[PDB]
């Protein structure tokens, strides 16, 4: 999948990510968009040990 | 034509401007902008800010307010004080009209208080009739403190009804 | 999946909780979906901002208090009983020698048997106890668009 | 002219002496056991009535000597709900199917 590129909320992204089950996630990221990517993973509950 | 009430409110200090004593400035401020509420007298109010659990303060202000001339008292947070002033308004008869709920030692029979705050039981019966809706089979039961089981108390009792296991 | 009975519960910045799924139903006394009520609790929160204001003194978003909310009832109730009442004049008591009021339990009756749609609801009284007994809690439960009442 | 007060034996009726006592420096003495007010930091009372806390850290200790696996609490006012609550909150530490 591809992060979308100007609305940097990737939450339908991550929603559908969360929908069909996809626990093993590989990130290709800068660090700044990696911590944007972090508070919008944290906020779509998807921190959890099965992640 | 004047109506003069009074208000006993427990404050820490006075950089947390108690919300308690700012809404009932505002009630009675738009109290004084409604003129459909029996518009020949006015309804005035007379606050004593006393310190946090003080039962003998809170008694001190309310004999003060009762000497000054009070229609109806509104006492404090704490519940050995409003539970002092509940006793003061029963024995000289004028009313007390406390918002906040008290431990259950309400056996004191007295006629002379209202408590605004719904009934701990009520709440309790609200929260297992929930429970009983959402069909759960195993509940957490977490409180805060003793309050907190007096509150949950029918949620705690109600698994011998109905099948729920409850770790509290 | 939560369940908060605390009766301030709507009163919480759920954002970030809301964008995750939790089943997060609570509890509220007050019924804003009344236009009176809703136009009372603006104007109180646009009272309690030409103040200086007192952010992180807990979590509200700017809402009323529920303490607050029941303050401003017990003022409407009395107000309710002294329009409802007759010429109710007011006696400097004492307390090393209490004197009762003669105009004590009457006005106490005409606040009890006195019954007031506030900001809580309803507003009746048994008249055996003086606690409040018919009042309505509206449920409310935290989806995608925020606290929704169910 | 009393040196010491020695209260009633109801917990309205003895928060009130108590905060008299405290603000005339007096000791009280009380002999039932009190409501348990969140103030804590009233001074001069003395409470010879041993505390809830303790008697139902008792009551835990004799059933887990008992090694009673399901025990059924009954109570018949809140103060006792109180007073039980380690008995109650055990099922999460041992193996206790309590029911109250």
């Amino acid at each position: 999948r591809q992060l979308p590129p100007a609305n940097k909320d990737a939450k339908p992204l991550l929603k559908e990510m969360k929908k069909s089950k996809e626990f093993y996630v590989i990130f290709d990221c800068s660090h700044e968009t990696a911590a944007e990517i972090l508070k919008q993973i944290l906020f779509m509950g998807m921190m959890t040990e099965y992640y | 034509h004047v109506l003069r009430i009074g208000g006993i409110f427990e404050t820490v200090e006075n950089e947390p401007v108690n919300v308690e004593e700012l809404a009932f400035k505002f009630a009675v401020t738009s109290i004084n902008r409604n003129r459909t509420l029996m518009p020949n007298t006015t309804l005035t109010y007379d606050i004593q800010r006393i310190n946090l659990f003080d039962s003998f303060e809170a008694s001190r202000r309310a004999c003060d307010q009762l000497a000054l001339g009070v229609a109806a008292l509104f006492g404090p947070s704490h519940s050995s004080s409003v539970s002092a002033v509940q006793s003061i308004c029963n024995a000289l008869e004028v009313p007390h009209i406390q918002t906040r709920w008290k431990h259950p030692s309400v056996d004191s029979r007295d006629l002379f208080y209202i408590n605004l705050y719904p009934d701990y039981a009520a709440i309790s019966r609200a929260v297992l009739d929930l429970v009983l809706y959402y069909n759960w089979k195993t509940v957490t039961v977490v409180y805060e403190d003793s309050t907190g089981l007096i509150r949950l108390q029918e949620l705690i009792k109600a698994p011998s009804r109905y099948n729920i296991k409850i770790k509290i | 999946h939560y369940f908060f009975t605390t009766l301030d519960l709507f009163a919480l910045d759920l954002e970030l909780y809301r964008y995750s799924g939790v089943n997060m139903t609570g509890f509220r006394l007050l019924n804003i979906d009344n236009p009176h009520v809703s136009s009372i609790i603006e104007k109180w929160s646009m009272e309690r901002l030409q103040a200086p204001p007192r952010p992180e003194t807990g979590l509200l978003d700017g809402m009323m208090t529920t303490e607050a909310a029941l303050m401003y009832d017990a003022v409407y109730m009395v107000a309710i009983a002294s329009h409802r009442a007759s010429q109710l004049t007011v006696s400097s008591l004492q307390c090393h020698r209490h004197k009762p009021w003669r105009l004590g339990p009457r006005f106490m009756n005409l606040i009890k048997e006195a019954r007031w749609d506030g900001l809580t609801g309803r507003i009746t009284f048994n008249k055996t106890d003086g606690l409040r007994k018919d009042f309505d809690l509206d449920i409310i439960s935290l989806k995608e668009e925020g606290t929704e009442k169910i």
